[PDB]
DNA sequence: TGATGAGTACCAT
DNA sequence: GGTACTCATCA
């Protein structure tokens, strides 16, 4: 389920 | 890309205005919001538009008028009735302009009689915006008045939005698109206070899902101890033959840590008093670059998604009322999980969830990825993993979606090792009562192999409209 | 429960 | 160019 992210 | 996708997007960039004007506390932060959604051209549909807008289906529901002018649905914030003015003249010649394209009925004027399909409503006028909120003169059959009589003499349907009051921690009013009605016609007369009215007869229009109005498969009271804030009941409505999601699980409210899994060192934290609000003095907002990434509104709202949060932690001296420990509060919403029809288990809200609102940890035990089925969440921001497979809290019953509604926030609190950070499931969108939540779990395509080079895949089956069809 | 609120729509004391 | 108009929103 692992991605994310947004600086 | 596709118009659904577009409107989120514009909503979602019109949340992120608005809470960074209730965060620089100026007046009326949802219109300031729109103010900046203009400067910055972004409202998506900046034209008025006849009939349905693409992407905004009905049965839509808007959480502020602020949000139906950040789209483009409804340009006024005030006014009760929207329309192409003679400016568009030219472009519709066969026409006679203004044209209303709009309207929204909150109850606002006496002389409204609003029977569902049928709905006789007021012109615009002579209406007392504040006090007793009455007709205070008469009438003219002018601005939207004509522009509504326009629409009556050229079968020119009009999109119709209903106020709608909420008992909801949150959330006081919504407004929901109900679909196109005609005006079947108009007419002059005295209102209930002796002043003429305009009266617009209004009649839905045919082709479209019908007006909506508005214990049972009850598996397990709670799946959580009785240890969440507000039970989380279960449903099976799917199936007799009735076990509950509990059954070789056990839940949890904190991370278990697995022996072979290393300990990071304590963060220092900060030294303010009770709660955390000047940014000069307070080291975990240095830590955020300088500012709070919360905001404090609805108990602590995420403003925008960033690489990492970082909140207040156990060496800081305030207390857990900080809006820099946002994620760390109770559960703040009535939550179900029920069986869906071919994914298992899954997750979704009774109550109202604002944008950026915390839904949940991903708690479980963690374990070294080496040591290591379908709960386990791997920490990037891999090393290390969250194993919810035997127990954790409510977070492993949410499901995948290629359009999903929260997303994954990595926040560091207790220590600064981002190989270890707290994974936490954040509202990205205004979520309804009902709605299932999901995340995308972002598996890239082809990725699990027998491997034979065989490669081992897993059907899609979150329903949305671009979905990709696959998991993995 | 008052007082703002801001973008137009159309007029041009 | 100017300003009446306006079915919100919140303390
Ligand atoms: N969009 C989707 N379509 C089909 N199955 C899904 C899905 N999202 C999640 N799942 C299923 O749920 C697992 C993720 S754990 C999510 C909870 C799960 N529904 C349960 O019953 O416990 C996956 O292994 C997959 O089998
Ligand atoms: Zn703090
Ligand atoms: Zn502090
Ligand atoms: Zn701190
Ligand atoms: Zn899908």
């Amino acid at each position: 389920k692992s991605t994310g992210g947004k600086a | 890309l596709e118009p659904h996708l577009k409107v989120t997007k514009c909503l979602r960039l019109f949340n992120k205005q608005y809470l960074l004007c209730v965060q620089a506390k100026l007046s009326r932060p949802d219109l300031k919001g729109v103010t900046e959604m203009i400067k910055a051209k972004a409202i998506l549909y900046p034209r008025k538009i006849i009939g349905d807008l693409p992407g905004i289906d009905v049965g839509h529901r808007f959480f502020s008028r602020a949000e139906m002018c950040a789209v483009g649905f409804h340009n006024h914030w005030l006014n009760g009735i929207d329309y192409m003015s003679m400016e568009y003249e030219k472009e519709y010649s066969n026409y006679k302009l203004p044209l209303a394209v709009s309207i929204v009925m909150s109850g606002q004027y006496e002389d409204d009689l609003d029977n569902a399909d049928t709905v006789t409503y007021t012109g615009q006028g002579g209406h007392n915006l504040t006090g007793n909120k009455r007709q205070i003169k008469d009438q003219l059959l002018e601005r939207g008045n004509l522009a509504l009589k326009h629409c009556c003499e050229y079968n020119v349907p009009v999109r119709v939005t209903r106020g709608h009051n909420c008992k909801s921690s949150y959330t006081k009013r919504v407004y929901t698109y109900d679909g196109l009605y005609k005006v079947e016609k108009f007419w002059a007369q005295k209102g209930v206070s002796g002043f003429t009215v305009y009266k617009y007869r209004l009649k839905r229009l045919e082709g479209q899902p019908e007006l909506t109005t508005d214990i049972e498969g009850l598996v397990c009271e709670d799946i959580s101890g009785g240890l969440e804030f507000k039970g989380i009941p279960a449903t099976n409505r799917v199936d007799d033959s009735p076990v509950s999601p509990t059954s070789g699980f056990t839940y949890i409210k904190s991370l278990i840590i697995e022996p072979n899994v290393i300990i990071p060192k304590s963060s220092t934290g900060c030294n303010c008093r009770g709660s955390c609000t000047d940014s000069k003095k307070c080291a975990c907002a240095k830590l955020n670059g300088g500012n709070f990434p919360y905001v404090d509104l609805n108990d602590g709202r995420l403003i925008e998604s960033r690489d990492v949060v970082f909140e207040c932690g156990p060496h800081c001296g305030c207390g857990p009322k900080c809006v820099n420990r946002t994620s760390q509060k109770r559960l703040r919403f009535n939550l179900e999980v029920f069986r869906s029809a071919k994914k298992g288990w899954a997750v979704r809200s009774w109550e109202y969830i604002p944008a950026g609102s915390p839904v949940c940890e991903y708690i479980g035990v963690v374990r070294r990825t080496a040591d290591v089925n379908e709960y386990i969440f791997e920490i990037d921001c891999p090393e290390f993993c969250i194993d919810a497979g035997s127990t954790g809290n409510f977070a492993r019953f949410i499901n995948h979606s290629c359009e999903p509604n929260l997303f994954v926030q990595c926040v560091l609190s207790s220590h600064q090792d981002i190989r270890l950070a707290r994974v936490v499931l954040f509202a990205a969108d205004n979520i309804s009562p009902m709605q299932e939540l999901t995340y995308d779990y972002g598996y890239a395509l082809d990725s699990v192999h027998g491997p034979d080079g065989k490669v081992k895949q897993l059907a899609c089956y979150c329903g949305a409209l671009n979905c990709r069809k696959r998991l993995y």
